[PDB]
């Protein structure tokens, strides 16, 4: 899981 | 003939319309923006999804801010007279009101303005859908355990299907794609022949809100949730079928  | 109803957009033009997908994965080193692993999964999923809805799909990858503006301007100057709708999907970094080109930001209002009722006349009265997977800020959601008339507004008939709430980060999985795009394609596949588009997007909201939660070794980013936000300025119901 990564954020944009 | 008999009594007629017109609460739904006319979707039986010869073509459904264009689906432009801008997939920004790799950014110029100088911007300091991280690569967006998993975004190619999103782009491929969207291509297949919109192909099955009979859109003319065009995929673009790693566009600079200048290229994004030029693309959007050129597309808005095409003759859409034979097309029912227009769809644009933006996959990138962002913050509120901004989408990133590979080398810098683009004003979302600038992009959408090309398609205003008075500026793209062959799309006047037709639904213009902007689907956006990008951050809208840096907030994290901790979750909780359970007479007549002759003009229309130039901003009418737009819909922004945003991946996340205003002010919030948006989540993307490096293996599976973004939570929102994964969910959107799944719901379109299952329901595009059955439900009106707002109802499909509502099911996307539920899927993202209920089925995903972040996992992180960093406590600040662990166990977080997401709710997409539908921003609708549509004036009719939108069914992808006719």
């Amino acid at each position: 899981d990564e954020v944009d | 003939s008999g009594i007629s109803l017109d609460n739904s957009y006319k979707m039986d033009y010869p073509e459904m319309g264009l689906c432009i997908i801008i997939n920004n994965k790799n950014f110029h080193k100088s911007t300091g923006m991280t690569s967006r692993s998993g975004t190619d999964v999103d782009a491929a999923n969207l291509r297949e999804t919109f192909r099955n809805l009979k859109y003319e799909v065009r995929n673009k990858n790693d566009l600079t801010r200048e290229e994004i503006v030029e693309l959007m301007r050129d597309v808005s100057k095409e003759d859409h007279s034979k097309r029912s709708s227009f769809v644009c999907v933006l996959l990138s970094h962002g913050e509120e009101g901004i989408i990133f080109g590979t080398n810098g930001p683009v004003d979302l209002k600038k992009i959408t303005n090309f398609f205003r009722g008075d500026r793209c006349r062959s799309l006047t009265g037709k639904p213009k859908l902007f689907i956006i997977q990008a951050c809208r800020g840096t907030e994290l959601d901790c979750g909780i355990e359970t007479m007549a008339c002759h003009k229309i507004p130039v901003e009418a008939d737009f819909l922004y299907a945003c991946s996340t709430a205003p002010g919030y980060y948006s989540w993307r999985n490096s293996k599976d794609g973004s939570w929102f795009i994964q969910s959107l394609c799944a719901m379109l596949k299952q329901y595009a022949d059955k439900l009106e588009f707002m109802h499909i997007l509502t099911r996307v909201n539920r899927k993202v809100a209920t089925e995903f939660e972040s996992f992180s070794f960093d406590a600040t980013f662990h166990a977080k949730k997401q709710i997409p936000c539908i921003h609708s300025m549509l004036t009719k119901e939108l069914y992808f079928y006719h």
